[PDB]
């Protein structure tokens, strides 16, 4: 069966380089144009570039925002398409998809997250969101990199819980908040593996 | 930019691949070869293996 | 002379029942060879995009046959004969007359139909443990509403709030939102609330310290 | 004389008709509806017709 | 600048075994869209033509899957994986780069392979019942030969003979031919034979009154 | 299932007119160009003309040999294609095929024989082809129209028989010959229905 297996991304600093790969199996890679498409967190899909098959000249095209920084190449013997990314910028942060086809995108890779940041690893700070007069939560602020997990009462309370997508602050550090509803014994358990940080905090007025 | 022929090549390819997959599916349902992977027996005269 | 498509911004659907997504282009997509150069894609949440329909009305092998497409010229429809819950996500109609396509556009956000519900709003103040640090975070929560599109304004403001939204809940089929206003302990002491809007509300709603 | 588009229309039509016939064949082999055209019975108490 | 195809004039085949028909065009048939504009047709004896392969290598629904096509540019092959006796007839490769096609051309005559056989020649003279009428018919028969292509000449001549050929015999797989020289009783009395050729003969063969 | 049912041909005199029809069933006739192709007896296939579908303008094209005498039309309500033939000539004699498609001829009618001749119905003359020293036959000469059948010994002898295709003579009358091989009691039975003519003739030296 057709497979497009993507690798090679991760965390990178501004100005530096990364090469993404898409390793194809189960079809004749050399007969297809291959395209790259990216999706910034919570945004739409933006075309990055594509490379033609040898049958049509093997040439590339690029979005104006990446032209002169990114280049696409292919190895038809190994069945790999590459995205070489130089001079990376924070707004290049995105999930990068490889897809078969230059016009009809009939099979897509699983995506590769590329995060461009100059930030250092940093454990979060937890702060309570307490009531007064049926809803409380925790604020998990100022950490890097993602992710951070949040349970309540060591996974005993799930009903009414809403853990929100992290947001990236102007400082380069992430922050999310978890909340739950109950009227009228309430701890949020926050776990940030990359800095080996664990925290429990009680919420009351 | 992609010419009209380059786009037609991709669409016609998908149509012929769709056809090829459908035809393969027909041939599986109708006449897929079946492996005999093993055998066993009890037959007269102590013939208790193949 | 750039060729664009537009589809509805949102579309609640009901499993068991049909759904239709309309698409309009700025220019006929009908080619002399008889086909309309219009393809349909779907991106399910946390998944990569997938092809559904090509050249207007051809269903790719492996796509469920509850999906079909029709239309011609500038007007197109994706039809789902009977929606399944797994069909939620973002649908895109993409013209192929003019290439490259620089963007997929906003697409049509398909989610589970339910009765409108207004946001149960809450305001939380900065903690004292945080004020000891040197910064103040005040949160305004809009819990369990439908459909998406709940807006928030602050009045201690602009350029110092950030918002986040959940995915549609698997149980009650609603969304929740959190906004977070951020000022320094200085600028915070120098004053002594959040205004919500939403279609499920009779009129705007405020919550102050 | 016939243009390139007029010829492509005929070839692509044949490919999509081939596909349609193959898909119909799959659905017949897998899930063709079956008519009950009649019934008959012998059941207790002289129930000798449906 | 006219685009022609050529295929072999004849091709004996053996049921149970493969067969190949080659095709050469005066000009590449490869289009920018990636396909070769070359179709294969078959006309069985006493039947109407039928399509086999389109755009070089696509087999139309309902054609037996023992037929395939390949090639590119100017050189193409129709392959039969295992010939059946029902496959005899005339095969045509037809380019579609340039239209209209005014003719299908001579095509490739496919018939049943057998060992060469020479024509058993016979000459018959005009009957007396016919001479009483006023015209003279003298017949020269070439019976059971293979392959086709037995030629006949007369020497009592030109423009006063007509020939006819059978289809390949269902039993022995040979052909037969009849030529018929026609002159008036006048021009007939004014003289007092037929020369055959054929590959199965060592040298030409004559038969005189 | 797809069907193309042809009618309307037969015998016609030079200078006169005939309209052939092709009645389609089992597909959307109005979506296809339709073509006419003809085959003179014992010759190759010659393109006559074609008509486009309404989707491409409904217009026609014609071989130079028939242009100004033949016209093609279609009735999409009845699913019929027509070939109107005026000013017919003897060399128009042929089997006329209707076929679906203007470029790809993917389904063909059964064909309609059109014979253009000024000849009158005429029973044949039979004459013997006798031996002298293993082969004899009959010559069936000067009849119109086709066909004429030939048995030997009222259908008792079949082995070694070869009945030849009729040939059309410069006079406008047909002639065939039947033969059979036997060494060292031999009659050919000739039947020409159109003139109600039957004949048996003994062959001997």
């Amino acid at each position: 069966e057709v497979q497009l297996v993507q690798s090679g991304g991760g965390l990178v600093q501004p100005g530096r380089s990364l090469r993404l790969s898409c390793t194809a199996s189960g079809f004749t890679f050399g007969d297809y144009a291959m395209s790259w498409v990216r999706q910034a967190p919570g945004k739409g899909l933006e075309w990055v570039g594509f490379i033609r098959s040898k049958a049509y000249g093997g040439t590339t095209e690029y979005a104006a925002s990446v032209k002169g920084r990114f280049t696409i190449s292919r190895d038809d013997s190994k069945s790999i398409a590459y995205l070489q990314m130089n001079s990376l910028k924070t707004e290049d942060t995105a999930v990068y998809y490889c897809t078969r086809g230059g016009t009809l995108f009939d099979y897509w890779g699983q995506g590769t997250l590329v995060t461009v940041s100059s930030a250092s690893t940093k454990g979060p700070s937890v702060f309570p969101l307490a009531p007064s007069s049926a809803a409380l939560g925790c604020l998990v602020k100022d950490y890097f990199p993602e992710p951070v997990t949040v349970s309540w009462n060591s996974g005993a309370l799930t009903s009414g819980v809403h853990t929100f997508p992290a947001v990236l602050q102007s400082s380069g550090l992430y922050s999310l908040s978890s909340v739950v509803t109950v009227p009228s014994t309430y701890i949020c358990n926050v776990n940030h593996k990359p800095s080996n940080t664990k925290v429990d905090k009680k919420v009351e007025p | 930019m992609v010419t009209d022929s380059e786009k037609v090549a991709e669409y016609l390819r998908r149509a012929t691949l769709d056809l090829r997959a459908a035809r393969q599916r027909i041939r599986e349902l109708e006449s897929d070869p079946i492996a005999i992977v093993s055998m066993a027996c009890r037959l007269p005269g102590g013939v208790n293996t193949p | 002379d750039v060729v664009m498509t537009q589809s509805p911004l949102s579309l609640p659907v009901t499993p068991g029942e049909p759904a239709s997504i309309s698409c309009r282009s700025s220019q006929s997509l009908l080619h002399s060879n008889g086909y309309n150069y219009l393809d349909w894609y779907l991106q399910k949440p946390g998944q990569s995009p997938q092809l559904l329909i090509y050249l207007g009305s051809n269903r790719a092998s492996g796509v469920p046959d509850r999906f079909s497409g029709s239309g011609s010229g500038t007007d197109f429809t994706l039809k789902i004969s009977r929606v399944e819950a797994e069909d939620v996500g973002v649908y895109y109609c993409m013209q192929s007359l003019q290439t490259p396509r620089l963007t997929f556009g906003p697409g049509t956000k398909v989610d589970i139909k339910r009765t409108v519900a207004a946001p149960s709003v809450f305001i939380f103040p900065p903690s004292d443990e945080q004020l000891k640090s040197g910064t103040a975070s005040v949160v305004c929560l809009l819990n369990n509403f439908y459909p998406r599109g709940a807006k928030v304004q602050w009045k201690v403001q602009s350029g110092n709030s950030q918002e986040s939204v959940t995915e549609q809940d698997s149980k009650d089929s609603t969304y929740s939102l959190s906004s977070t206003l951020t000022l320094s302990k200085a600028d915070y002491e120098k004053h002594k609330a959040c205004e919500v809007t939403h279609q499920g509300l009779s009129s705007p709603v405020t919550k102050s310290f």
